[PDB]
């Protein structure tokens, strides 16, 4: 579970797309910003308190 | 805990109500989301109408997921790209040289002559789910995703998987007909080989997946306020470390 | 001369082509051929009751490797026999597609073969090829012992300091005098569509809500328009 | 929960060797509460991706490649309930996979091979939930375990010879409930090995010890067969709520 | 005979770069269609894939898994933009029209994985004697399709047909 199950879910696609609003009639809009995240590998260190 | 083995077609005895046989079979994913998806294929026990067909006992009308009432299974073959009886009979059995197995499937072939076009079969499935007005075009897209992602998710959820999915459904129908005629016994429910277990694997993966979608949901709520104001993306704030714990 | 025009050539000449199934461990070796594209010779032996078709690799090709070292294969070539299959029951034809959006036709497949080894390798090397081709940590983590890395404290907030630089550049607190420029900009907006939204007029103009109401209630009238939202329009009278 | 109304439990034939029969509470939870045998391994799950690649090379076609109408002569095979292909020679199909399974090449702790003739169905399940346990491999009505391997077990206290090295020798293998149904099981390599009076001499597997069917509390009472069968179930409820 | 006595030996070459793609067009031996009876053909892309567009009817249209972007948690939020039309650059089935338009029309489903386990190579007989390898890019399995039919009226005649099932097909085509 703490080797393959915690990463099989992350292996799919946790990040989702996100596009900003258009907001026309405000000068030069061109294209709204679009931010996107990305993961890689999970980490689990020693149990500390 | 303990659960029954999924992705396995089993034949049970259900003669307490108006049914006679029941072919319960689950269809859960390997390690993704496994939304149960239990395929309910039962056989009714009614016999005798009056003056119409007088052959209701030969019907099947399985209970497909989500679906309100019961719909026949031969209508699904029209939507899988097969409009001929030669191809549909090939999915059931690979050797049609047995005259005994013909008298059981012959009355079921009459229900397929009412829908010949493949586009029509995609509309009859989505029409029984709800009622999105009078537009028949929107009912086609819903039947496309349910047939691939919802119906039998373990065999594949891709678009080009409809060809491989058609052969898997034929084996489930042929196995139920053998026990409902006189060539196969009934499967035992207390058989330990036909059941599985739930230890620290699939159980803990469900909790790690349930709160995982909530983690992304809480970040999206904070992301909705970003496009409203217009500052800088803050990631160290939207990530909650106590709701999951 | 048309885009989706199929050049029917092999259907009238009856061209006989073959089909050979090649796996993955053999296709990667033929990608690095010598010269133009020579990979070896083919030996076809047909007797009175036994057909033996084996392929012989090239001498120069038997010294190159791909995505790994691949031992016992970069020395001397081996024998790759073919297994003929049945083509009846399904007509197989081959068509092409040029880069300039042009279609054509080759012929009809009349023989199908497969690359199956016979008395050359058991399993002591096939299992190693499945691991060498992957060369992955199988997605799973490789631990990290323990770390105590935290975050940075810029005695403020990275999401608020950037906004302060843009807010001080052009503030919304503007002056106003002589109601004439606002009314002149209404002809360039209401010319397209009849009615509009209240929030759309705030972004176009540069006046607050408490001041925009004094102008909209002078030459216009409000109406719900069956959409509940405040919809302003010009007076038709 | 999912299924009721006139559905008793009683005792099933598959409980032999997997679940301890004489270990259940004496209250109203009798029969419903299950346990585990003394020697039994629980499956954890594996990916049959390196297994599917090897089966395609051993003469196997694809569903989207040929037609099932012109193949009615081979035997089908299933992987996790899904069909992957056929094989024209079903004799050497399961014999080849069995030899490699005993040579430390196939995970015996998850992958299980099942060959059936009445249904012509070859099912292979590699998902978690099954219960497996090792058995003594019997080849040619004789025990495959050699006396020389007994001396290597004592070498563990001096050198190194763990349980992983014994499985690779090919004398032991994990058998679940599905593979045990299609094979033959023996009692002890002594009485059944006599060629004088024996109804059958085609044994494939053998039990480790007859006392492996008991559990934790069931192995405390001496001689559980000389006592009454329902009285042996009360001991598991007494030893749990005891002092010491 | 020549097919059981002649022993030949040639050279097979696998070109690296090519100027045209290579695919497979499968038919059906049960129909037995003569190849010499074909004069012209118009092999184009599929047209039915460019029909559906709008699909913002939820959950009015139904559902049993709450397919709202796949989250089954929240609801509404008009931003389903997820059913955009994308007749791939290469994932579209071909549409063959032999002899005009209503003469002979074929349609097939494109195969999913083609180079997952093994690969398909095409060997041709060159005039010099050597063999040339053609790497197969995609797979296709065309199916026969009927000509002009159009049954017409599928939602008005189906409810009355299942109620009694006492009618004939000759009374439906005559009205159309």
């Amino acid at each position: 579970f703490i080797q393959m199950s915690v990463q099989r879910i992350v292996e799919d696609a946790p990040p989702i797309d996100l596009q900003a609003e258009a907001q026309h009639a405000s000068g030069e809009v061109e294209e709204p910003p679009r931010y996107l995240l990305k993961f890689e590998q999970i980490y689990l260190s020693k149990p500390t308190h | 805990q303990e659960k029954m083995a999924t992705n396995t077609v089993y034949v049970f005895a259900k003669k307490d109500s108006k049914y006679a046989y029941t072919g319960e079979c689950r269809s859960c994913l390997e390690n993704s989301s496994r939304p149960t998806s239990t395929i309910w294929v039962s056989m009714l026990a009614r016999g005798g109408q009056g003056a119409k067909k007088s052959a209701i006992g030969q019907r099947i009308v399985a209970t497909l997921p989500y679906i309100k009432q019961e719909v026949p299974i031969i209508i699904v073959f029209r939507a899988l790209g097969f409009v001929s009886d030669r191809d549909i009979l090939e999915h059931i059995i690979y050797d049609f040289e047995d005259p005994e197995m013909m008298e059981m499937v012959k009355p079921s072939l009459d229900e397929a002559f009412v829908i010949q076009e493949q586009n029509v079969a995609l509309n009859f499935i989505g029409s029984r789910g709800a009622k999105p007005g009078v537009t028949k075009e929107k009912r086609i897209k819903y039947a496309k995703e349910v047939l691939q992602k919802e119906m039998l998710p373990h065999v594949g959820v891709s678009d080009f998987c409809e060809t491989k999915k058609a052969y898997f459904l034929g084996y489930m129908v042929h196995r139920l007909l053998l026990a409902a005629l006189g060539r196969r016994e009934l499967d035992d429910r207390d058989h330990y080989g036909n059941k599985r277990l739930d230890l620290a694997g699939p159980l803990l993966a469900f909790l790690f997946r349930g709160m995982f979608k909530n983690l992304l949901k809480e970040v999206r709520i904070y992301a909705q306020k970003f496009i409203d104001r217009g500052k800088d993306f803050n990631l160290e704030l939207a990530i909650k470390t106590r709701i999951i714990s | 001369a048309e885009r989706g025009e199929l050049d029917l050539t092999g259907a009238k000449q009856n061209t006989g082509v073959w089909l050979v199934k090649v796996p993955k461990y053999l296709s990667q070796q033929w990608a690095k051929a010598s010269g133009r594209g020579e990979v070896g010779k083919l030996r076809i032996a047909k007797t009175q009751g036994r057909t033996e078709v084996s392929f012989t690799l090239n001498e120069d090709l038997a010294n190159i490797h791909d995505i790994g070292g691949k031992p016992a294969s970069v020395s001397a070539p081996r024998e790759h026999p073919f297994v003929l299959q049945s083509v009846g029951g399904q007509t197989l034809t081959v068509f092409t597609e040029s880069s300039s959006d042009k279609l054509s036709l080759e012929g009809i497949v009349v023989q199908r073969a497969e690359c199956r080894p016979a008395a050359s390798e058991n399993y002591m090397r096939l299992k190693r090829l499945q691991i060498e081709e992957s060369s992955k940590p199988v997605r799973l983590s490789q631990q990290l012992d323990k770390v105590v890395t935290t975050n940075y404290k810029p005695v403020a907030n990275h999401q608020y300091n950037i906004e302060y630089e843009r807010k001080k550049k052009e503030d919304g607190k503007r002056a106003r005098a002589d109601k004439q420029h606002v009314l002149d900009m209404l002809f360039s907006a209401f010319e397209k569509h009849q009615y509009y939204n209240l929030k759309d007029l705030v972004d176009i103009t540069k006046q607050p809500v408490v001041y925009l109401k004094e102008i909209l209630k002078e030459i216009g009238v409000q109406n719900v328009k069956g959409i509940h939202k405040n919809t302003w329009e010009l007076k038709p009278e | 929960r999912d299924g009721k109304l006139a559905k008793p439990r009683q005792l099933h034939n598959t409980l032999w060797g997997m679940v301890c029969p004489a270990e259940t509470p004496e209250g109203h939870a009798v029969g419903l509460v299950k346990n585990l045998a003394l020697m039994a391994y629980i499956s954890v799950g594996s990916q049959p991706s390196p297994i599917l690649e090897f089966l395609e090379e051993w003469s196997m076609e694809n569903l989207e490649e040929i037609s099932p109408a012109a193949i009615a002569d081979a035997t089908k095979i299933f992987v996790n309930g899904c069909w992957v292909g056929i094989h024209k020679d079903p004799e050497q199909l399961m014999n080849t996979l069995r030899k490699l399974r005993r040579q430390m090449d196939i995970i015996v702790s998850e992958v299980s091979m099942i060959r059936d003739i009445r249904e012509r169905e070859i099912r292979i399940y590699t998902d978690a939930g099954r219960i497996c346990r090792p058995l003594l491999i019997v080849e040619k009505q004789k025990l495959l375990l050699k006396k020389r391997h007994i001396d290597q077990l004592k070498e563990r206290e001096y050198n190194n010879y763990s349980w992983q090295d014994l499985v690779a020798s090919g004398v032991v293998e994990y058998i679940d409930t599905l593979e045990e149904e299609t094979v033959m099981l023996a009692m002890t390599p002594d009485d059944l090995q006599e060629k004088e009076v024996a109804y059958c001499s085609t044994y494939t597997h053998c039990e480790i010890h007859p006392s492996m069917i008991l559990g934790v509390c069931a192995s405390i009472i001496p001689f559980p067969d000389h006592n009454q069968s329902p009285r042996n179930t009360y001991q598991s409820a007494m030893g749990k709520q005891a002092m010491g | 005979g020549p097919s059981s006595q002649n022993v030949t030996e040639y050279v097979v070459r696998v070109p690296k770069n090519t100027t045209k793609k290579y695919n497979i067009m499968a038919f059906n031996a049960a129909d037995k269609v003569n190849f010499a009876t074909w004069n012209q053909a118009r092999l184009e892309r599929d047209l039915s894939n460019k029909k559906i567009y709008q699909e913002e009817e939820m959950p009015e249209s139904g559902a049993g898994s709450e397919f709202n972007r796949k989250l089954r948690e929240e609801a509404r939020r008009k931003k389903y933009g997820i059913v955009l039309k994308e007749f791939r650059p290469e994932d579209q089935p071909w549409l063959l029209r032999v002899n005009g338009k209503s003469g002979r029309k074929f349609k097939g489903i494109k195969k999913g994985g083609v180079t997952e386990n093994t690969s398909y190579y095409i060997f041709t007989q060159c005039p010099d004697g050597a063999f040339e390898a053609f790497p197969v890019h995609n797979w296709y399995n065309f199916t026969p399709l009927a000509r002009h039919r159009t049954l017409t009226a599928e939602e008005a005649e189906e409810e009355w047909e299942r109620r009694n099932k006492v009618l004939n097909h000759f009374s439906i085509m005559q009205q159309r």
